């Protein structure tokens, strides 16, 4: 961290370090979204 | 010739750090039975 590396506090002994990361969450609630349409109708043509 | 010689001298003129004194120290004061298996005497402070 740059602004916690001050030179004040790198004098005491302490140094300090970030870790950020996501998890990896459980699904629990997949969603489907199931649609009927008519767009590819036209498709049994040729 | 006030002095013959090499003259090390450290100046020391650095800032120094100031430090946080303590976040939490808990003061307590509650009554006890004083007897074998308390250590303790009933006045004294004790580091806990």
């Amino acid at each position: 961290d740059p602004d916690l590396n001050s030179a004040s506090q790198l004098a005491q002994g302490k140094v300090y370090w970030n870790i950020r990361f996501t998890d990896v969450p459980p699904a629990e609630n997949p969603n489907f979204r199931v649609e009927v349409t008519d767009q590819w109708l036209t498709e049994v043509l040729d | 010739s006030f002095f013959h010689g090499v003259t090390v001298t450290n100046v020391d003129i650095g800032a120094r750090t100031i430090a946080l004194p303590a976040s939490s120290v808990i003061g307590l004061c509650d009554v006890f039975t004083p007897g074998a298996q308390a250590s303790a005497k009933p006045n004294v402070p004790v580091l806990l």
